């Protein structure tokens, strides 16, 4: 499964969760940021690896980060 | 669907073919499996090494072998340049009568010998098809020798520790005194003993070889001082090689040029050659210190060069732990050393043959020059891939800096954009020109009036040529002089062996040259420069860029960051190499295009051919390619074929194998996991089939995956298709 | 000083007490490479006795024949090529034969050199001092015919004289 | 230890424990004798006289090998001056 | 065959005609650069970029004749080069 | 060199006890078997599975070197070579000047047959389930016990027996290729030789 | 012309190479 880090320049504006095809992603509260809220990735196991995730965040470099490992008919997106 | 990838348990919890592929591809990176330590990499790669040797000299010991079986080596000596070498029968079932007939030589269908072992084993003293077994006897001892020390040194008591590996020091002296050195004087003690007098008609084998002298003196020159007895006496200009009509007694001596009957270097001047080189690295071999408390701790050399004023940082301090520390510097290091080296041989053995009437075999020198130029280009383009492998997982900014200040290797990497940039601009400068100045001559040349042309003549290449003693271009400059110091000093000692062989239009001795051969070294320069520039900036960029400015941390070869940021395709290291193998197999093919015209021209004798049609696009294509490759294609017609079929069948191989790769590069996945899944659905809902299934889920190439592929098929697809227009182009066409 | 054979040098780390037949002879320190001395010891008793084998056989082969005519060759170098492939592929086989269980068994094992031949028993009963005493007289003999069985070979090499 | 510096002049350890210990005096005066000797018997050897199988004179030769090592002593010279020695 | 190894007795071959180019390119060079720092200190430096003010363009183009003395004076002021403002990626 | 160790204390060969006594055919057996497992459970190798498979096949080919013979004094064994108009270039040997030297005809009969051989092995291979005697081990299944140095001396149609008539056949045939290799004559003239010249009479 | 007995034998220690090769190669583990 792929491995999603969450970085604490996260401004907590939930693009990354609401652009998750496989739902890996979910807001937690936090005392970091203003919005007080900050992604999290607690289903890893479901995660694609298609990057929709970074493509929608605002910080300057990315506060959610892919790094692609093992591969599972999960993370492979095989219907078969 | 377990237990292949065992040194990597990710892949092998892949239930698709992903795994089988990845575990192909990822066998030989060592640092990357799993429960890795230091030392059982280092005693892998000792047991890997021993086996690499053991596998060579079995090859050699194989064509040794096959030489000597169904080859025609003994005819082949006693009429050199009317017989054809032989490298192996042939067996094939497919064949027909009429390619049994074609490729029937003498008693059975055999293959003409391109690798010029015939004129090398002949140069050496080999006379005899036992000779050769010999040879291919003791090369499979010696295979199993290494064979049985890689196996003892994956021992428990015999397997070297990490600090033995790092012993620069022992490994140094050895490596240069014992190895380079020592197996120099070895080389000349059997050049000498052997090779000297078979050249001369007597037989020295493993029997008469304690009681032949080698010099009628024996040994007592050299104890005397009176080295000078080992040069009178030298082979005359009518010596017959392999016969003693016309010989001479001397052993080493300075003679220059070549054999006016081999057309080849003096057999004294190469033992000779081998003698200083040997006594030159045992020399060197001692630098470096050892237990005797004497020598050279490089540590202290590296750490002290920095220059006083400051230019180059603090210097070379934190190189020394860089380099031991990492095995992908040392590989990048000694494949760039390997690449220069095997360019140098491509460049030396065309233009000084060294072997026997090796001159006189035009497709054996052409494949002989094209091998080592492509085995350089891949060399290149290895040690750039490693040095960018360096730069991702082995290099430590930490070690190379000294409180804020950079060494010299950190400070590559400030500049970077600098360097990036200037190599750009002279890349884009020598395309922009190089191609102007040709479309230039297309343009006029079409237009009926080659007089407009832009020809340059290379005045200064001209004037190197005048430099070493070439009077042809008029310059009367060091050597074309008889009064320069030059010219006095070496008169008496190898100018009149190298004047006469520089200065003859039979040679390939300093090719004359003229406004297409200007052109075409720079195309050369712009090839050489482009590569150099996708090369340098995947291993500078090799750590981050403003695009990935944390591309380390996903390795080396990684697909891509994904269609974010603008689009990221192709953004690591490993894709610079992917590009870069493009344009090193480009510039290779500008070299040795230029090269086999440039031959032929001069073996056909219409060197006007040549001189006046390599200055625009057209007359290459035109006069080069489709006027050689009438013989290659005609290999077999509608009426019948010749013993060129082969070549041609492997050019039709070559371009579809070139194809299939155009199929891999511009079709990319995404539309092929889709089909596969239109496939998969096929198979599992059909009867009679569905009693078959699948351990591994069938899934398309990854997108790295089938980068190295069609790359792989570009390459296999160039290699054969050059191979066999050069081989069959020169045998059609002369002969 | 530690070196008995040189008695100015200071032997390695790994020459001392035991090992029977330790001099302190190791000038270029090549123990200090190996982890042990047991595959050494195990290669040098090896030459000894193939060494003392050697100049028995040299010797014998000088004034003793086999009745067979390709056995007449005096020459011990002549009688290398002299004798029939027959009879030197079978010493061979022989030989490796008894090489690889061996092979199994030295780089394993403590004492590699202790191969289990004493078909006459001179080792039963005897003590640890005459056990040390008899490998030392062993050393020293295979060490002195490795030196003997060289000097025959370069002399019939160089002279033609097989002895004497 | 610690070849590594910074200031002026490296340290004496770069020399080694033989020319670490000579007088700047010594190697200097030496230095510049070993170069003559050396381009004379370069010149003497060739260019002057040019050379010949029969003319060789392992003098001139070792002595030729005095102009590469002049360059070092000069060095060393210049490195023991800046130290104080 | 042209003669470009220096020489002014062919210098008619290719020294002035890389005089005249170098001219040339020289003041198309310098007329763009200084074109793009006088847009590039207005309210909307982009736009003038694809939408070029004719009338400043006229003005900086024909003034590109004196590029070799304008460029060593803009040098030795040091307004020709920058400093450290320039961006540099992450190693 | 000196100031290091070049084998770490760490990496050190330790003598196996379990090897203590176990004749070197025993220790040879379990040496292949520790190192070369896989191979080693499906019977092949230094085992005796193996072994009397490959005795029976000895001592059948005793018996065909006796018919081969046989048919080669008695006027069998067709004459001439192979037709290369009829089977391709494959069946070429040599082409000396203008004439082209085939298979013979005999040496293709005499593969057909031992082909017919083969071929009757090899259902007998993928025939497990349906067979007396499996040619591979099943997992699970244990090599039968060796014999040793001299099997048991139970005479009939026993296993000892087999056995012990496979071992004389397999060095019966390693004997007659090593006279032949010594002395230089053919495999069939050694055998008449070895039979007085009742064999090629 | 070689003859059978040097092929022969050059077969035999091909032979022999290859199983020092297999042993190199199982010792390189699975
Ligand atoms: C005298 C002692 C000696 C000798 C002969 C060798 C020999 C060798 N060692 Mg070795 N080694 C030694 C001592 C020695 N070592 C010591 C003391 C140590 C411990 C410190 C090591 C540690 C060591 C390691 C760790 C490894 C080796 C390896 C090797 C092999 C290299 C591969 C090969 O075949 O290259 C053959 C090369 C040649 C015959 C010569 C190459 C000729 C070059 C290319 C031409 C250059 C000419 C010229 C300069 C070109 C430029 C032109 C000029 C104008 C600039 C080679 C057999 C490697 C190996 O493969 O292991 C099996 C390896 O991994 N050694
Ligand atoms: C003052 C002492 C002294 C001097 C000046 C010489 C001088 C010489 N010896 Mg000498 N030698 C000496 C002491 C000396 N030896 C001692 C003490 C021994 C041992 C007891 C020897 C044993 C010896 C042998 C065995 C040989 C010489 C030889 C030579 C000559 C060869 C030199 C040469 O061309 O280099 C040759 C250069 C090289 C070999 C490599 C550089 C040279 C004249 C050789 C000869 O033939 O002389 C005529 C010779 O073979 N010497
Ligand atoms: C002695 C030289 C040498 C050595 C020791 C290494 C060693 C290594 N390289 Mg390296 N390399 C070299 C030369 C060398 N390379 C050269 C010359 C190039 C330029 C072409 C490269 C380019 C290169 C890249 C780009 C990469 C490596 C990598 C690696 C590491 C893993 C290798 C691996 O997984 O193999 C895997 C082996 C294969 C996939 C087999 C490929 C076989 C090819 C396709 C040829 C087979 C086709 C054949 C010709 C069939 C003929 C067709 C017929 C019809 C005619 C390893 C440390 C990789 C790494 O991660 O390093 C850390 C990596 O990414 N190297
Ligand atoms: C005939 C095909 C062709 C041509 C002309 C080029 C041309 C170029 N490539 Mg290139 N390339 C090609 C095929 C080609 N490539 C292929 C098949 C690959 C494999 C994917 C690559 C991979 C590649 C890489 C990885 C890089 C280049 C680079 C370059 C530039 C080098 C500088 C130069 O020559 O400037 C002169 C330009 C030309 C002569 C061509 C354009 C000029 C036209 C005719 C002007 C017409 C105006 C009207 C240049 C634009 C490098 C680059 O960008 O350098 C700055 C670089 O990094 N190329
Ligand atoms: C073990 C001690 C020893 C003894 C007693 C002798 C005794 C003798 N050697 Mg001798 N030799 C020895 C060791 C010994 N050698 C060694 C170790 C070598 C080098 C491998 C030689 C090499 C040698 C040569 C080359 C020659 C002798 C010769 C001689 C004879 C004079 C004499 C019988 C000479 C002789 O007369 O040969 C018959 C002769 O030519 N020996
Ligand atoms: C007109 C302004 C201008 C100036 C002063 C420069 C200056 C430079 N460029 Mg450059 N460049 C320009 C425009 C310009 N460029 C444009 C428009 C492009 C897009 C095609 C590029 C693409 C480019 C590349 C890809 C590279 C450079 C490089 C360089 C440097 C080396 C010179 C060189 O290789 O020329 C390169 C010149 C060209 C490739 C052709 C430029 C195209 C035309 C002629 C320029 C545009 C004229 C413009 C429309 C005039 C309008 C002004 C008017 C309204 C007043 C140098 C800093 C190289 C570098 O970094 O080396 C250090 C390098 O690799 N440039
Ligand atoms: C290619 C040469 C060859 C030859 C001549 C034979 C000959 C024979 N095999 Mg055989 N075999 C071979 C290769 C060969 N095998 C191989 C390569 C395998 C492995 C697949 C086998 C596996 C095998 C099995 C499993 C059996 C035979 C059997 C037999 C015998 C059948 C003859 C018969 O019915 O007698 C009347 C005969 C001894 C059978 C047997 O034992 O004899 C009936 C039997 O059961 N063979
Ligand atoms: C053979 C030998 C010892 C053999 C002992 C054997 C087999 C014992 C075997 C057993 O004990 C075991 C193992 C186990 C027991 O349970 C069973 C037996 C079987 C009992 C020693 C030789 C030892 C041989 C020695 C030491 C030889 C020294 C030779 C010298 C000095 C020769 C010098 C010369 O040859 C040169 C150099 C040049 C010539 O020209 C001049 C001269 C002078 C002739
Ligand atoms: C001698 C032999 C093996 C000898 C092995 C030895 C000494 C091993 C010794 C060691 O293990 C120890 C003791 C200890 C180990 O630590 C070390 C070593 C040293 C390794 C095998 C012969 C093996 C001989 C064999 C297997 C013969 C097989 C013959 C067959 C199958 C018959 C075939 C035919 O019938 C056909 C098929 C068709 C007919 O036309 C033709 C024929 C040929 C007649
Ligand atoms: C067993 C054997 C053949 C067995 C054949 C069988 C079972 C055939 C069974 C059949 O069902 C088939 C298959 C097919 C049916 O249509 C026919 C029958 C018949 C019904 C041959 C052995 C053949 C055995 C031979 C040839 C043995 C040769 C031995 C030699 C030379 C020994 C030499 C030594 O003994 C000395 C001299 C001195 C010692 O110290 C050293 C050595 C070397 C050991
Ligand atoms: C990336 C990287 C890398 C790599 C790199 C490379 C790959 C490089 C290459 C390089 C090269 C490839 C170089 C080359 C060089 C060359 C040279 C440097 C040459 C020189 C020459 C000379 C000097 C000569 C001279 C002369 C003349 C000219 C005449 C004759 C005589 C004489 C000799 C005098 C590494 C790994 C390291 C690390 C990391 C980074
Ligand atoms: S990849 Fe990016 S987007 Fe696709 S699931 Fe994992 S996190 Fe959500």
């Amino acid at each position: 499964s792929h491995t999603v880090k969450i970085y604490d320049t996260c401004i907590g504006c939930t693009q990354c969760v609401r652009a998750c095809p496989t739902d890996v992603l979910e807001m937690v509260p936090w005392d970091g940021c203003k919005a007080g809220q900050i992604a999290s990735a607690p289903r890893t196991e479901d995660c694609v690896g298609c990057k929709r995730c970074e493509t929608a965040c605002p910080t300057d470099f990315l506060s959610v980060r892919v790094y692609l490992g093992g591969e599972t008919t999960r993370s492979l997106g095989l219907a078969y | 669907v377990y237990k292949f990838p065992k040194f990597s348990k990710a892949l092998a919890e892949d239930p698709s073919t992903r795994r089988i592929w990845y575990g192909i591809a990822t066998a030989h990176d060592f640092e990357s499996h799993d429960a890795m330590t230091e030392s059982k990499l280092y005693q892998k790669i000792f047991a890997s090494h021993f086996g690499h040797i053991a596998i060579i000299f079995l090859w050699t010991a194989g064509n040794l072998f096959h030489v000597a079986w169904q080859g025609n080596f003994e005819a082949w000596i006693l009429n050199p340049l009317k017989v054809r070498p032989i490298a192996h029968a042939i067996w094939d079932p497919h064949f027909g009568q009429a390619a049994y007939k074609a490729f029937l030589k003498t008693s059975s269908p055999a293959n003409l010998a391109l690798s010029g072992v015939y004129e090398w084993w002949y140069t050496i003293g080999m006379r005899t098809n036992n000779d050769l077994y010999q040879g291919s006897f003791f090369l499979i001892l010696l295979s199993s020798l290494l064979l049985f020390a890689g196996w003892l040194h994956l021992q428990p008591s015999f397997r070297p520790s990490l600090d033995w590996f790092k012993a620069n020091e022992y490994r140094l002296n050895h490596h240069l005194s014992g190895l380079f050195g020592v197996s120099s004087l070895a080389w000349t003690g059997h050049l000498v003993h052997v090779a000297i007098p078979e050249s001369r008609g007597i037989h020295v084998g493993w029997d008469n070889f304690l009681t032949v002298l080698p010099h009628p003196e024996g040994l007592t020159p050299f104890f005397s001082g009176n080295w000078k007895a080992y040069a009178q006496n030298p082979d005359t200009a009518s010596h017959i090689f392999g016969s003693g009509e016309g010989s001479g007694t001397a052993i080493l001596t300075f003679l220059g040029g070549f054999h006016p009957q081999t057309k080849s270097l003096w057999l004294t001047d190469m033992a000779h050659h081998h003698l200083a080189i040997a006594v030159l690295f045992i020399v060197a071999g001692h630098m470096y210190r050892t237990n005797w408390l004497i020598g050279h701790q490089m540590k202290l050399i590296l750490e002290a060069h920095r220059p006083p004023g400051g230019r180059l940082g603090i210097g070379h301090i934190g190189l020394y732990e860089t380099i031991t520390n990492s095995l992908h510097f040392q590989l990048g290091l000694a494949l760039a050393a390997l690449g220069v080296a095997t360019s140098l041989t491509a460049q030396h053995m065309y233009a000084l043959p060294p072997y026997a009437f090796l001159a006189s075999n035009f497709p054996t020198q052409a494949a002989l020059y094209t091998h080592h130029q492509y085995i350089a280009g891949f060399l290149m383009v290895g040690a750039f891939a490693h040095g960018a492998i360096f730069f991702v997982r082995d290099y430590d900014p930490a070690v190379n800096t000294r409180n804020g200040e950079k060494n010299v290797l950190a400070r590559m990497l400030e500049h970077k954009e600098a360097i990036i940039s200037h190599l750009s601009w002279v890349s884009l400068f020598l395309g922009f020109h190089t191609l102007g100045i040709y479309v230039h001559n297309d343009v006029v040349v079409a237009f009926g009036q080659p007089e407009k042309q832009i020809l340059v003549e290379p005045l200064f290449a001209e004037w190197i040529q005048a430099a070493s003693g070439k009077t042809l271009y008029n310059f009367d400059l060091l050597l074309a002089s008889s009064n320069s110091p030059a010219s006095v000093a070496s008169s008496q000692l190898w100018l009149p062996g190298w004047l006469s062989a520089i200065n003859d239009g039979k040679n390939s001795l300093f090719l004359p040259i003229g406004p297409g051969d200007f052109l075409v070294h720079h195309a050369i320069a712009l090839g050489l420069h482009t590569t150099t520039l996708i090369l340098v900036k995947g291993a500078l960029d090799a750590r981050g860029s403003k695009l990935m400015p944390d591309k380390k941390d996903f390795g080396y070869s990684f697909p891509c960051d994904g269609p974010g940021r603008g689009g990221t395709c192709d953004i690591s290291a490993w894709d610079a190499f992917y590009l870069a193998m493009f344009w090193m197999l480009n510039t290779i093919g500008w070299v040795t295009f230029y090269w086999h015209w440039k031959h032929l021209t001069l073996w056909q004798g219409n060197q006007v051919q040549f001189n006046e049609s390599s200055n625009y696009i057209m007359g290459w294509l035109r006069d080069y390619l489709w006027l050689n490759s009438s013989p290659l294609i005609n290999g077999y017609n509608p009426f019948g074929m010749n013993s060129l079929s082969v070549w041609a069948w492997m050019f039709l191989f070559g371009h579809l194998v070139w194809a299939t790769g155009f199929m891999f590069l511009i079709s990319w996945r995404g539309y092929w996991q889709e089909l596969i899944e239109t496939i998969v659905w096929a198979h599992e809902r059909t009867p009679l089939a569905n009693l078959v299934r699948w351990k591994d889920k069938p899934v398309a190439l990854s997108i790295v995956q089938a980068r190295l592929v069609g790359l792989a098929h570009f390459t296999i697809g160039y290699v054969l298709t050059y191979a066999a227009f050069v081989i069959a182009s020169t045998i059609g066409k002369l002969g | 000083a530690q070196s008995k054979a040189l008695p100015f040098l200071k032997a390695p780390a790994k020459l001392d007490g035991s090992l029977a037949g330790d001099f302190g002879f190791d000038p270029m320190g090549i123990s200090d490479q190996v982890a042990n001395l047991k595959y050494v010891r195990a290669a040098e008793l090896k030459h000894c006795r193939v060494a003392m084998l050697g100049f028995l056989g040299w010797v014998v082969q000088q004034y003793v024949h086999l009745p067979g005519e390709i056995y007449a060759e005096s020459n011990p170098l002549k009688a290398l090529t002299s004798v029939p492939l027959l009879s030197q592929i079978q010493i061979f086989l022989f030989i490796g034969a008894i090489e690889l269980a061996t092979l199994d068994q030295t780089y394993t094992a403590d004492k590699p050199w202790d191969l289990g031949f004493d078909p006459l028993n001179f080792s039963k009963g005897k003590s640890e001092q005459q056990m040390k005493d008899l490998e030392v007289k062993e050393l020293k003999n295979g060490r002195v015919a490795m030196i003997a069985i060289m000097g025959l070979i370069a002399q019939t090499l160089y002279t033609g004289v097989p002895l004497f | 230890e610690s070849t590594y510096w910074e200031g002026k002049a490296p340290p004496s350890v770069v020399l080694g424990p033989f020319l670490s210990k000579i007088p700047s005096g010594v190697l200097g005066p030496a230095s510049l004798v070993a170069l003559i000797v050396g381009s004379y018997c370069t010149h003497e050897s060739n260019i002057f006289n040019t050379l010949t199988v029969d003319t060789i004179y392992p003098a001139y030769v070792l002595g030729s090998f005095l102009t590469p090592i002049s360059w070092g002593l000069h060095v060393a010279a210049w490195i023991q001056k800046m130290n104080k020695a | 065959h042209l003669i470009t190894d220096g020489r002014w007795s062919h210098g008619s071959e290719f020294l002035l005609p890389s005089i005249l180019f170098l001219y040339i390119s020289g003041w198309i060079g310098w007329v763009g650069r200084k074109y793009i720092r006088t847009v590039g200190q207005t309210s909307n430096p982009t736009e003038k970029e694809i939408i070029i003010d004719v009338p400043l363009a006229i003005s900086i183009m024909t003034s590109g004749f004196l590029w070799p003395f304008a460029a060593w004076q803009e040098f030795l002021s040091g307004d020709l080069i920058a400093s450290d403002e320039t961006i540099t990626t992450s190693p | 060199g000196t100031p290091f160790d070049t084998v770490s204390k760490d990496e050190l060969a330790v003598e196996n006890k379990a090897m203590a006594g176990k004749s070197v055919f025993e220790r040879a057996m379990a040496d292949f078997n520790g190192r070369y497992p896989a191979v080693a459970a499906l019977g092949l190798g230094p085992s005796a599975k193996a072994e009397r498979w490959n005795g029976r096949h000895a001592m059948f080919g005793w018996i065909v070197l006796l018919a081969t013979g046989y048919a080669q004094a008695h006027g069998l064994l067709p004459e001439g070579g192979m037709d290369a108009k009829e089977w391709g270039t494959w069946v070429i040997v040599s082409t000396t000047n203008g004439e082209q030297v085939t298979i013979p005809a005999a040496r293709a009969a005499i593969a057909i047959g031992h082909l017919h051989f083969g071929a009757v092995g090899v259902f007998a291979a993928y025939s497990k389930n349906s067979v007396k005697d499996r040619l591979l081990l099943e997992p699970g299944e244990k090599d039968e016990a060796p014999a040793g140095l001299f099997p048991a001396l139970r005479p009939g149609l026993t296993k000892e027996a087999e056995m012990l008539n496979g071992r004389v056949a397999m060095l019966g045939l390693v004997a007659l290729v090593a006279v032949s290799a010594a002395t230089g004559q053919d495999i069939l003239s050694v055998i008449d030789q070895g039979l007085g010249g009742l064999l090629l009479k | 012309m070689i003859y059978d007995s040097q092929v022969y034998i050059a077969l035999v220690i091909a032979v022999v190479a290859s199983v020092l090769a297999i042993r190199l190669g199982a010792t390189l583990y699975n």
